C-alpha cells in the first residue's frame, strides 16, 4: 500500500537456510542503527525471473550489469528447467531485437557467469549463447563468452572434450550455418575458422583434434548437410588437402566389423537401428 | 610537426610562448587568469607528450 | 642543516643499531662488528658514530648539481662505515654457520644504502671503488635488496658518472618477486642519459614473457603495477633511444588488460582500494601505452594479431578510462583514437 529497498535489506536472509518467515553491523565506525546487525525473525509453496529480467529492461542500466553479476551469485529440473530455457532463447532474441552493444554486453556478462556455473542445461544454453555472441556484433561481448570458456576449462579444448557430443551440436549448429552459407573459397576460410576455433580451445588448429573426430561428427553432420556445408566442407577439405561406422550410427539415428566392433546405436536403441 | 626539423621549430615557437605565457603568468594579481593559463598549457603539454613522453 | 640533518643519518644507524635493528636482524651491525683489521673496522665505526654525533656531515656536500638531485649531506666518516662495509665483503668472502654474514651483509647493504642517502661524495667513493662495491658487483633475495641499495645509489649518482656505474656492473646476464621487486633497471632509465645503446638488445621480451608469466606467487595488484611501471619505465626507454618482442610485452600487458577494466566493471566501484586505485593508475597508463604503441606504428599489425581479445577488454575499458579519475586525456586522446 505504501527506505523500500531498505525492507528488502531488513529481510534479505543469508547463512544455510532462509528463515523467511518472521540496525546496525557489528564491525565500528558505522553511526547509523545503534549496533544491531542480527535481524529479527523452507515452504514448498521461473515466474520471479521474467519479472527480475523486466527489471533489467526498466532502465536496470549499470545497475542491471549489477543485477547480472547478482544473476551468476542467482545462479549458485522439468518445468521450472524449461522456464529457464524458453527464457534464455527469449533473452537472446530480445537482443537481437534491442541491436544494443550494451545490452548484448549485459548478455555477454550472463553468459560468462553461465560458464562459471552452467548446469548440463544451461550449459546447451550457454552454447546457444555463444551462437547468439557470434551472432553479436559486440566483440567484447564474444570476449565474455570467452572468460566463460575459461570458467569451462576451470582448458576451452577441455571443456569441449567435457562437452562432448554438445560440443559436437554447437559445431553442428556451425556447420548448419555454413549450409545456408553454402562459396567454396568462404568454405575454406570456414575450415580456416574452424582451425581458429580449435586455437580458441587451444587443441591445435582441427588437424588431430578433428580428423576423425571430426569425421565422426561429420558423418551425421553430412546426412543433415545434404552436399551443402556437407559439399562446401569437401570443398573446404580440397583446399585443406589435394569406415564410417559413425555414419552407419548415424543412419541408424566381418561385414561392417568396426561397426559392429563399436555399434553403440545398434548396441543402445536397438528397435529400428538394429533392423538397419 | 611530424618532420624532425619541424619538431625542432616548434621548440623554439613554445619556448618564445612561454616567454609570453610567463609576463602573462604573474597578471599582476589574476587568480582566476592564472588556471585559465593551466588548462591551456596542460592541453599543449599533452600534445608534447603525445610526440613523445620524453 | 647541520645537526638536525645529522640527527636523521644517525637515526638510521639508530635502526641498524636497535635491537633486533632493523628487519629483525639479531646483529646491531656494531654487534655484527663485534679479524684485527675488522675490530679496528669496529672501532672505525664508533667513529663514524661520532662524526654522526657532530653533524658535521649533515650540511655536507652542499651543491646539488649532476648528483641526486637536491645535494646528499655530506656524511663525513660514511668512508670509516664503507670500512666496516669492505669488513662486510671480507666476511663470507670463501662462499663468493656458513654464510652467517648475508642476513648481516644485507643488513649492511641497507645500511649502505640509508648511507648512501647519507652521502653524495660516499656514492661517489663507492664508485671510484666502493672497491668493496665493485667486488659486490663482481660477486638471493637479499642479494636482490643490495642492487635496489646500488639502484637507491645510482639515483644519488651524477649523469654520465652513473652510466660510468652501469659500465661497471660485469654484464647485463648478470643483472638478469623479490627478483620481481629488482626488475621494479628502472632506476637506469630514471638517470636517463647515457647506456641508452646499453637499453638497445640483440633479438627484455624474455622479461616481458615473465611479466605475462605472473610467476611471483603474491602476484600483488600493487606488485603488478610496479612490473607495468617498469614496462612504462621501458617505454620511456625506447622514446629517448628514438617489434616483435614489443607484440610479446604487450601480449603480457594484454593478458592484465582483459582483468583490466573489465574486473573493475565487474567491481562497479570508484576504486577506494589501493590496488584498485592502482589498477586505475594501469588504466590510464594503458590508454598512456596505446599512445605509446601508436606512435611505434607495423606495430598494429603485430598489434593486431592479439587485437581482438585486447579490443574487447579495451571497449570496457574505454568506457571506465572516462570515468576514472587516474585515467588522463592524453592518454584518453589514445583511446578515442582506437574508438
Amino acid at each position: 500500500k505504501d527506505v523500500k529497498k531498505e525492507f528488502a535489506s531488513i529481510l534479505g536472509q543469508l547463512v544455510c537456510t532462509l528463515h523467511g518467515m518472521f540496525e546496525p553491523f557489528s564491525e565500528h565506525g558505522h553511526v547509523d542503527l545503534f549496533c544491531r546487525n542480527l535481524k529479527a525473525t523452507q515452504l514448498k509453496a521461473k515466474a520471479v525471473l521474467g519479472t527480475l529480467l523486466n527489471l533489467m529492461e526498466d532502465p536496470d542500466k549499470d545497475v542491471r550489469v549489477a543485477f547480472s553479476g547478482n544473476i551468476k551469485h542467482i545462479l549458485e529440473d522439468g518445468f521450472i528447467k524449461e522456464l529457464f530455457v524458453l527464457r534464455m532463447k527469449e533473452a537472446y532474441t530480445h537482443a537481437q531485437i534491442s541491436r544494443n552493444n550494451e545490452l548484448k554486453d549485459t548478455l555477454i556478462l550472463t553468459t560468462g557467469d553461465i560458464g562459471r556455473a552452467a548446469k548440463g542445461d544451461l550449459v546447451p544454453f550457454a552454447l546457444l549463447h555463444l551462437l547468439h555472441c557470434l551472432l553479436s556484433k559486440s566483440a567484447s561481448v564474444s570476449g565474455a563468452a570467452y572468460t566463460e570458456i575459461r570458467a569451462l576449462v576451470a582448458k576451452l579444448q577441455s571443456f569441449f572434450s567435457q562437452y562432448k557430443k554438445p560440443i559436437c551440436q554447437f559445431l553442428v549448429e556451425s556447420l548448419h550455418s555454413s549450409q545456408m552459407t553454402a562459396v567454396a573459397h568462404q568454405r575454406e576460410m570456414a575450415l580456416n575458422t574452424l582451425s581458429e576455433i580449435a586455437n580458441v580451445f587451444d587443441f591445435p588448429d582441427l588437424n588431430r583434434f578433428l580428423t576423425r573426430t571430426l569425421q565422426v561428427l561429420l558423418p551425421d553432420l553430412a546426412a543433415k548437410a545434404s552436399p551443402a556445408a556437407s559439399a562446401l566442407i569437401r570443398t573446404l577439405g580440397k583446399q585443406l588437402n589435394v569406415f564410417k561406422y559413425i555414419f552407419s550410427h548415424l543412419v541408424c539415428s566381418d561385414f561392417q566389423g568396426l561397426h559392429n566392433e563399436l555399434l553403440l546405436r545398434i548396441g543402445e536403441h536397438y528397435q529400428q537401428v538394429f533392423n538397419g | 610537426s611530424g618532420s624532425h626539423e619541424a619538431k625542432g621549430s616548434c621548440i623554439e615557437f613554445s619556448n618564445w610562448i612561454i616567454t609570453r605565457l610567463l609576463r602573462i603568468a604573474a597578471t599582476p594579481s589574476c587568480h582566476l587568469l592564472h588556471k585559465k593559463i593551466c588548462e591551456v598549457i596542460c592541453s599543449l603539454l599533452f600534445l608534447f607528450k603525445s610526440k613523445s613522453p620524453a | 642543516w647541520r645537526q638536525r640533518s645529522n640527527t636523521q643519518g644517525s637515526i638510521l644507524i639508530n635502526l641498524l643499531l636497535k635491537q633486533p635493528l632493523i628487519p629483525g636482524s639479531s646483529l646491531s651491525l656494531c654487534h655484527l662488528l663485534s679479524s684485527a683489521l675488522r675490530e679496528a673496522q669496529n672501532l672505525a665505526f664508533t667513529g663514524l658514530n661520532l662524526v654522526a654525533r657532530n653533524e658535521c656531515s649533515r650540511d655536507g656536500d652542499p651543491a646539488e648539481g649532476g648528483r641526486r638531485a637536491f645535494p646528499l649531506c655530506q656524511l663525513p666518516g660514511a668512508v670509516h662505515f664503507l670500512p666496516l662495509v669492505q669488513f662486510f665483503i671480507g666476511l663470507h668472502c670463501q662462499a663468493l654457520s656458513v654464510c652467517i654474514l648475508e642476513g648481516f651483509s644485507v643488513t649492511a647493504l641497507s645500511i649502505l644504502q640509508h648511507l648512501v642517502c647519507h652521502s653524495g661524495a660516499v656514492v661517489s667513493l663507492l664508485l671510484s671503488g666502493h672497491p668493496l662495491l665493485k667486488m659486490l658487483l663482481h660477486l638471493a633475495s637479499v642479494l636482490t635488496q643490495c642492487l635496489k641499495v646500488l639502484v637507491k645509489l645510482a639515483e644519488n649518482t651524477s649523469c654520465d658518472f652513473l652510466p660510468r656505474f652501469q659500465c661497471v656492473f660485469q654484464v647485463l646476464p648478470k643483472c638478469l618477486p623479490s627478483v620481481l621487486l629488482a626488475v621494479e633497471l628502472s632506476l637506469l632509465a630514471d638517470h636517463d642519459q647515457l647506456a641508452p645503446q646499453l637499453c638497445s638488445h640483440s633479438e627484455l621480451l624474455l622479461l616481458y614473457m615473465y611479466i605475462t608469466s605472473r610467476p611471483d606467487r603474491v602476484a600483488l595488484e600493487t606488485q603488478w603495477l610496479q612490473l607495468e611501471q617498469e614496462v612504462v619505465w621501458l617505454l620511456a626507454k625506447l622514446g629517448v633511444q628514438s617489434c616483435q618482442c614489443n607484440v610479446e610485452v604487450v601480449r603480457a600487458l594484454t593478458v592484465m588488460l582483459h582483468r583490466q577494466w573489465l574486473t573493475v566493471r565487474r567491481a562497479g566501484g570508484p576504486p577506494r582500494t589501493d590496488q584498485q586505485r592502482r589498477t586505475v593508475r594501469c588504466l590510464r597508463d594503458t590508454v598512456l601505452l596505446l599512445h605509446g604503441l601508436s606512435q611505434k606504428d607495423l606495430f598494429m599489425m603485430h598489434c593486431v594479431e592479439v587485437l581482438h581479445q585486447f579490443d574487447q577488454v579495451m571497449p570496457g575499458v574505454s568506457m571506465l578510462i572516462r570515468g576514472l579519475p587516474d585515467v588522463t586525456d592524453c592518454e584518453e586522446a589514445a583511446l578515442d583514437d582506437l574508438c
